[PDB]
């Protein structure tokens, strides 16, 4: 038991589908928590999205899964679609949120307040690891590539809502007017954790058991370090 | 005889009590829950709270207990045919758990978010504080245990060339822990 | 809402608010409704609040339900935040146009810096209407004249979609072969590769080159359109202007102050004493959003939000007139269900039992002094 070549085939199939399933929301979940706590956001405002911070940081905090699960599926399965993978989990995440609470439940039009395009990036990960596969490479131009690509990759977005405008007497552009207009408030609680610092990791990842074969190796957020390959990306605006 | 829909419930079983929670704060979060000192926000929101920890420990302990006690005693011998029968009922649970993830860490979490920004909060108890914190996470911390629990007492990997597969299936579904084995470090 | 959970000494001791007013009431959607007043920024501010280096002249209500079309502090528009000097006192203004249905709780608030939104007092406003209704027109120095509900709104789907689906189309393109087990064991047993098939890696760089490509040509498409274009404003307003009032004619030196455990009443003992000739008679104490008045001396006709304004809330042991040049010592009384409803009361979990007010004088003709007190509160249990 299992019978033939012809239904091994076919459990193999039908565990595609639920493996990918698992793996992919149990990114889009652990991957937003990720994203949220360590950026209270730029992403949130078109009228944040600016020049210096929003194109340094985002890039940076955001490889870090891309990187790990990169290490992980190409190294064990030889799936190249690591990066892009999580970056897809990422934006399906907040939009589904922006459209249903952040516009739906509270009413901000969603000109405002819509997420960072973010593929490009994991697709230059994704590619550049598959193609010379090496790590160190990948980590070298592969996240230098990441990094650069972000805010270009924005700007088709971005672009129309920076012309100028004169407001009541005052510069400012579209996006500008935007959040002037749309009165958000306060910043005003965070330490979103106890549970989520610990509990719910320690329950999850017992993964372990006491068996080892843990693929708890993110050496491979080594390949984060392209933060430096980033941070050009920002002395890149003006 | 297989994998069957059960699946089916591990799925819907979440999405509708959570669309009904999703109406249920839609319609509350407004009219209630603005103002958490107003007696409205006692009924519809505070005694929520203590409804679902109640709740959530019951389940919680009916539940491990449950499988614990079911607990396959001797598995030394147990066929492959159902060393596959269950380590797909296993990943049923292990699906039912990343989805309670995605609500838990990606719905609920962001959605909090979007409360903060529009309500200066009365108390650290908000709707959507009920809900994210104490109703979500618990939910699926919860599913969490029973998918390794569930593994952990059922399977016992728990202490053409179509070919170099069709025959690789004595003892896969060793896959299913390099993947249990591999949400690991990709959750923290 | 959001103030009453917050720290009834801050809430006492931070921004005064008065000479509010509410252009209108009930409004339709589209139409617009004008918040104004005064605050004055207490000179005793909290420790452990940063001083308002970098404030930003806020509104406090549930989202978007009215947009912010204009706001004023001192004469000038405030779109950035602001320096607001301690000790100080301006006029704003505030512009709102309705955008959604319902009875909203307006209020005037203040951001400030380090610590605290600072949250004045709030007003019911109500909004009849359809939000399919609602337009936000906006003429930019370009010539165009867009709709900031739904400007550009299409365009950030496009491209959302456009790579969104690029995702999809790359991981599909590998999902069409099996995806884990059989990939796992060829990777374990023997050299992975065969499973990477050039033409595979064809595809790959086909990709890579595609989406750089696509995203200059897009880059500079975007260009070709919008080629005039400014970085966000931002950037604090310094030279905020403050109000010139002139030096008020009483003088008045609080000693004690206490409160009842439980209550719903502070009493002072304050020596009033009225330089400058016009009898005066004392008309209100207003401590933290909330007016407490002797209605047999003053009558708010401003609208002022019912829960927060105590009608006859004040009473003081002698409030005949005082004549000028005289001093006299007397008990005064601020009472009313608004000191529970709104927390003051909690003043006792604070750490800092000290309150900060304001008295308001009127003379025969009626015309207004304003005094500031502040002291420490004490509260009695027996
Ligand atoms: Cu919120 Cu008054
Ligand atoms: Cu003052
Ligand atoms: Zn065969
Ligand atoms: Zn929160
Ligand atoms: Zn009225």
């Amino acid at each position: 038991a299992v019978r033939s070549h012809a239904e091994a085939v076919q459990v193999s199939r039908t565990i595609d589908w639920m493996a990918l399933f698992v793996v992919f929301f149990v990114i889009v979940g652990s991957y937003h928590i990720h994203a949220m706590l360590t950026m209270g956001d730029w992403d949130f405002w078109s009228d944040w999205k600016d020049r210096r911070l929003w194109v340094t940081v985002t890039p940076i905090v955001l490889v870090t899964f891309p990187a790990a699960v990169q290490s992980y599926l190409w190294e064990r399965y030889r799936l190249p679609w690591g990066a892009t993978v999580c970056v897809l989990g990422l934006l399906l995440g907040e939009w589904i949120n922006r459209y249903f609470n952040f516009w739906g439940w509270t009413y901000f039009p969603i000109n405002f307040v819509f997420p960072a395009s973010l593929v490009p990036g994991a697709i230059i990960l994704d590619t550049v690891l598959m193609l010379s596969g090496s790590y160190l490479f990948t980590a070298i131009v592969g996240a230098m590539g990441w990094g650069l690509i972000f805010y270009p990759g924005n700007w088709p977005i971005i672009a129309p809502l920076h012309v100028p405008v004169e407001y009541n007497g005052m510069l400012m552009s579209i996006a500008d007017i935007q959040g002037y207009n749309y009165v958000r408030t306060g910043t005003p609680e965070y330490i979103r954790m106890v549970e989520k610092g610990t509990l719910r990791t320690f329950g999850k990842d017992v993964a372990p058991v006491s068996a080892f074969f843990s693929a708890f190796m993110s050496i491979l957020i080594y390949f984060m370090w392209h933060f430096i390959g980033r941070w050009f990306s920002n002395e890149r605006f003006l | 005889l297989l994998d069957k829909k059960w699946l089916t419930f591990a799925l819907a079983i979440y999405t509708v009590f959570y669309l009904w929670v999703r109406w249920y704060e839609g319609v509350y979060g407004w009219s209630a829950g603005l103002d958490s000192f107003a007696p409205e926000f006692e009924t519809y929101w505070m005694n929520f709270l203590y409804t679902e920890i109640v709740l959530e420990i019951v389940t919680a302990s009916i539940l491990w207990g449950y499988l614990w006690k079911t607990r396959d005693r001797n598995l030394a011998a147990l066929t492959p045919r159902e060393e596959l029968r269950r380590n797909f009922t296993h990943l049923v649970w292990l699906v039912a758990y990343a989805w309670a993830i995605y609500w838990g860490a990606s719905y609920f979490t962001e959605q909090d978010g979007t409360w903060h920004q529009t309500i200066v909060r009365d108390t650290d108890f908000t709707p959507s504080h009920i809900i994210e914190f104490y109703l979500s996470y618990p939910i699926y911390i919860i599913t969490g245990f029973a998918a390794f629990i569930y593994a952990k007492t059922r399977l016992p990997f728990f202490a053409h060339t179509f070919w170099f597969m069709e025959e690789l299936f004595v003892a896969p579904l060793h896959y299913g822990f390099v993947i249990f084995g591999w949400l690991a470090l990709a959750v923290m | 809402h959001g103030e009453k959970s917050q720290a009834a000494f801050m809430r006492m001791r931070t921004i005064h608010w008065y000479d509010l007013s509410w252009s209108k009431e009930k409004v339709k959607i589209n139409e617009t409704v004008e918040i104004k007043g005064k605050f004055h920024v207490f000179e005793g501010w909290p420790e452990t609040v940063d001083e308002p280096d970098v404030a930003f002249l806020n509104v406090g209500m549930p989202g978007p339900v009215f947009i912010r079309k204009e706001s004023y502090i001192g004469g000038q528009l405030v779109p950035r935040s602001v320096r607001l000097e301690i000790g100080k006192t301006y006029d704003f203004r505030v512009v709102l146009k309705a955008r959604r249905p319902g009875d909203w709780h307006v209020h005037t608030m203040m951001n400030v810096q380090g610590g605290g939104p600072i949250i004045g007092p709030g007003k019911w406003i109500t909004v009849e209407g359809s939000m399919s209704e609602f337009r936000n027109p906006v003429t930019t120095l370009t010539g165009q004249t867009v709709d900031l509900e739904n400007y550009n709104e299409g365009n950030t789907y496009f491209w959302h979609a456009f790579w969104f689906a690029i995702g999809v189309a790359w991981i599909g393109y590998w999902s069409r072969r099996p995806i884990f087990i059989p990939r796992l064991l060829m990777v374990d047993a023997g050299r992975a590769d065969e499973l990477v098939s050039a033409t595979d890696r064809k595809v790959a760089m086909g990709f890579l080159a595609a989406t750089i490509l696509i995203v200059v040509m897009a880059m500079s498409s975007a260009n070709s359109k919008y080629p005039i274009t400014i970085p966000l404003q931002a950037g604090t307003m310094r030279g905020m202007k403050p109000l010139e009032l002139p030096a008020p004619t009483v003088s008045v030196k609080v000693e004690d102050a206490t409160y009842r455990v439980p209550g719903r009443a502070m009493r002072m003992k304050l020596t009033i004493t009225n330089h400058g000739n016009s009898p005066i008679r004392l008309g209100e104490f207003y401590t933290a959003s909330v007016r407490f008045l002797d209605s047999d001396v003053y009558k708010d006709t401003t609208g002022y939000p019912e829960d927060l304004l105590a009608e006859d809330g004040l009473s003081v042991s002698d409030n005949s007139p005082l004549a000028p040049g005289e001093t006299r010592t007397v008990d005064v009384t601020a009472s009313d269900a608004a000191w529970e409803v709104y927390r003051l009361s909690d003043i006792i979990y604070d750490p800092d039992s000290r309150f900060a007010g304001l008295l308001f004088f009127f003379d025969a003709t009626g015309n207004r002094q304003v005094v500031q007190i502040d002291a420490p509160l004490i509260p009695s249990f027996m």
